[PDB]
């Protein structure tokens, strides 16, 4: 398709500001229940749709990992992914940058952006990774 | 769910797993056939509904099942179910339902699936890049090599702990004809076996195959009837859904597996403890070393105590895996739920010969799950309780 | 299937039909969000059971359409049921068989189907995968088209006598913004669109469409419970499977629409000649004409008689599809038979605006089929009888 | 690299290696006596004995449709009918000609002819009707 297929994921969850301040994850609490969420078209504990937008921490810890070397058709092998915990008790799965047999659970790592995969038009989906602090 | 009455198992159905070059119809028409035999019924309309599992092969598998016993028509209403891997279990539970609640008398739940004779791209068996896991390169061995991952952290199990349910489950399968790996397999082996992601090894996930399984079920007074000489008791059976939400779980933990078997053990009035033989979803190994905890055979954290004393095999608490599990059979996916009760009343009944459980099993429970979106532990889970329905 | 108690409707659910961009997850929230608030339920906890119909989209269907409501988990047993384009109306049928037996006090049936985004134009559906028709190329515009070819080779019926089925359908559908297509269209533009399956044309097969339908169900105290103003009484529901055998039937009969409209007349004590509104599988234009004499609406031979007569449209004996019908929202094979349920809800009510029929209809018949299987006319069949509910 | 037929099918089409003319097979239960094609069990009693039936080559057209909208990657036009046999038997097979010519009650012979592409894209050649001089 000469429309182009997305480059970018997600604008409701990866934060990049206009002016070049650093990027960030954002969360929504319900304002009826206080539920803090990904963001969604109405909360899945109460059904409100009435959101106050909540910036969330860029530092996580692996809850846990895996070394991928047969993964999905057109991502490059081998990849890393994770469940990482963030301090506002809210887990994402994201990718982690680095080599095979480097991370282990409970470590501390940043947030920072990559490619996760190539779209229908052979070029990159950018979106949120996490990487080793130190 | 409360049965209303009580609902017994007449004949159950089983055909060999592996690759067929016989589609999905013929074999399940093969485990109704065998099914109704086994219930010593005359007089086929007698089956007063059918539900039919299936996961991909087409949209009416059950009408192309029955049409070749001459069985569909105005007296015989077909419903065909999904959900994923929990297909099969979920026909035969229709079919309780609809004798526990007095639709029916006498009703026939059948798993079919053939995956290997058609062309399915991997995109099928996976969801879409909608989902935001699958998004981020998602891949179910993934998803399980995460929860051992964690498991081995916490308890610290080793990859070759892991191994040994392989190991287990196809020693358990080595006289099993229906089963299509078995024997002894050395830990080296299945450790040494590619790695899709670590530390799951190709050894460590169960296969994709084709194979059918029935169950007939009917009322007591239809077992009397038809002269049934050792009904299984169905002492319970749940279906649930899977919670979701974006908060850490213990994914050593399963929110939903662990809430499915307590309420199968308070709807039955039958405890973990009390369960003879298991059959569960072992589509990997940490699956079963994890469920061992999850459906209250032991305590948190003790699964792997659980498995190297012992406790899971012959001569333990409970024989987990009995026919071999997925990791034996394979796994088609509308199959297997119906499959693990077909082999759960053999094995009641004494029936299974080399691969029979000494002394015989009493109660019998399954398991199957299914799908799993984002934050989602499982789509879906059915559990089936049974017990031996003949006194002495 | 007798109901041992009184099922009501509560609310409905529908989305608009067409080409979506939204997949069918999205489509099928949008429909039970509707169908719930309809019910007055405010809460994620209220339902207690939910079966989810849907041809090719996914195994796990209803537990994608509740995730992100947050109803899944230990509370809501989801099952998902397919028997091709039966699948809708299966979801309505099990949820209402929930609440007639007691299972559940308050349940809910969802169709679900996005077609357009998962597959390429220029191509008509198959028969079954594995049905033998297949292989040799069959279409359904086709097996469709066949009932055309020999009904006019034994009637003298002409291709602008099967063309008045659009015509008026879409006359129905004209303000009905919920269809794909609608208004004002003549004989001879549906007779010029282009050939599809020799005789039907382009405007005389219905669309492969998306969208999404929904019907909450539950007891009388339920009911009452919720506050319910307008309560749509389940007066029977039949589901059949079809005869298979491969001897020269009459295709210009229909033997299983035969059958269970008699069955269901049977069971709710309502004749056909009763029936004010009537949603029927007008897949084709042929369909409809044939199933007026197959569904004993008028006497064998009449059907054209009974079409020109005005008797199937506003004024006459049984408005039939008066939202519109197949022809005019198009398809989607696990949404249809829900949609149906849901339009004849909204006639019952009153609330259907400038496609209301009057005088308001107190007795709505729907029905849906399922095919691609060789041998049968159709593998299987669902049909429900409403009226209304609510006394004056 | 296991290769894809090329002919349908055995079990239904029989091809004298002799060279004599070919004939779809039906198969009489020897039971109950009905007669279908071939099946692992008879329908009506369910017996798994029976007798092969060579059927006629004769057949009358019972419906028919044109088909300009075909499956997924089959070319179009191409024909599709009902034929119906002596022996009580109905078929679904393509007819081989062109649109707009075939008539229901028309009498139609047994042919051998390609019906679709194998997914190495050779023929698969199986059985059609055509009409008869
Ligand atoms: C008749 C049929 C083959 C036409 O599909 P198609 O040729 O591929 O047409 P396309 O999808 O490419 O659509 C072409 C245009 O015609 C219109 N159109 C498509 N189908 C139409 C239909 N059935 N009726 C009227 N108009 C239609 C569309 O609006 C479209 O324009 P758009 O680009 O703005 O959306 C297809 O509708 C069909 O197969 N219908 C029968 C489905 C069926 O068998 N269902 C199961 C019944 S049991
Ligand atoms: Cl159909
Ligand atoms: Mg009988
Ligand atoms: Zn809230
Ligand atoms: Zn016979």
């Amino acid at each position: 398709e000469k429309e182009p297929d997305i480059t970018f994921f997600h604008p409701d969850i990866l934060e990049v500001p206009k002016d070049g301040g650093l990027p960030y994850l954002k969360g929504y609490r319900c304002k009826k229940c206080g539920q803090l969420d990904f963001k969604t078209e109405m909360c899945t504990n109460c059904w409100s749709e009435e959101f106050e937008m909540v910036p969330l921490s860029r530092r996580g810890k692996v809850y846990s990992f895996s070394d991928i070397y047969i993964g999905q058709q057109g991502l490059a092998t081998p990849y890393i992914f994770a469940y990482v915990d963030l301090p506002e008790n809210l887990r994402v799965f994201a990718q982690l940058e680095g080599e095979v047999d480097t991370y282990r659970c409970d470590e501390e790592v940043e947030l920072t952006l990559g490619p996760i995969r190539m779209n229908n038009d052979n070029l990159p989906i950018i979106s949120y990774k996490f990487k080793k602090i130190a | 769910m409360k049965l209303q009455r009580e609902v017994y198992i007449a004949g159950v159905g089983e055909t060999k797993f592996g690759k067929h070059t016989v589609d999905f119809d013929v074999l399940g028409r093969e485990a109704a056939l065998q099914a109704m035999n086994g219930s010593n019924i005359d007089r086929p309309d007698m089956i007063q509904s059918a539900y039919v599992g299936n996961g991909m092969n087409d949209m009416t598998t059950g009408q192309a099942v029955f049409r070749g016993l001459g069985m569909c028509g105005p007296n015989l209403p077909i419903i065909n179910v999904q959900s994923a891997c929990s297909a099969g279990a979920m026909a035969v539970f229709c079919a309780i339902k609809d004798v526990a609640t007095g639709v029916t008398d006498l009703s026939i739940g059948v798993g079919t699936e053939n995956h290997t004779m058609h062309r399915q791209s991997g995109a099928a068996f996976s969801a879409a890049r909608s989902d935001i896991e699958t998004m981020h390169g998602a891949v179910m061995t993934g998803k399980y090599a995460m929860r051992a991952t964690r498991y081995m952290h916490e308890t610290g199990a080793t990859i070759e702990d892991l191994a040994m349910i392989t190991v287990k489950n196809r020693k358990h399968a080595t006289h099993n004809p229906y089963a299509w790996f078995k024997g002894a397999i050395t830990v080296e082996e299945v450790v040494n076996s590619r790695m899709v992601a670590y530390p799951m090894t190709l050894q460590q996930c169960c296969g994709i195959a084709d194979g059918a399984a029935a169950v007939v079920v009917g009322s007591k007074e239809m077992m009397k009837k038809l002269g049934i000489a050792k009904p299984v008791k169905v002492a319970g059976v749940v279906v649930e859904s899977g919670p979701y939400h974006n908060r850490p779980r213990d994914i050593t933990g399963d929110d939903i597996t662990e809430t499915t078997s307590e309420k199968l053990y308070e709807e039955s009035g039958i405890g973990p403890k009390e369960v003879n033989i298991l059959e569960l979803h072992d589509a990997f190994t940490i699956a079963e070393l994890l469920y061992y905890e999850c459906m209250g055979l032991c305590k948190k954290g003790d699964g792997l105590k659980f498995l190297r004393d012992g406790q899971s095999t012959y001569g333990g608490q409970c024989v987990v895996s009995p026919r071999g599990g997925l990791l034996s059979y394979g796994h088609p996916i509308g199959a297997s739920g119906a499959a693990q009760i077909a082999q759960n009343v053999k094995q009641l009944r004494g029936e299974c010969g080399g691969y029979q459980v000494g002394p015989t099993p009493k109660v019998a429970m399954s398991h199957v799950t299914g799908g799993g979106l984002s934050g989602t532990e499982h789509a879906a889970c059915t559990m089936h309780m049974l017990v031996k329905g003949w006194g002495s």
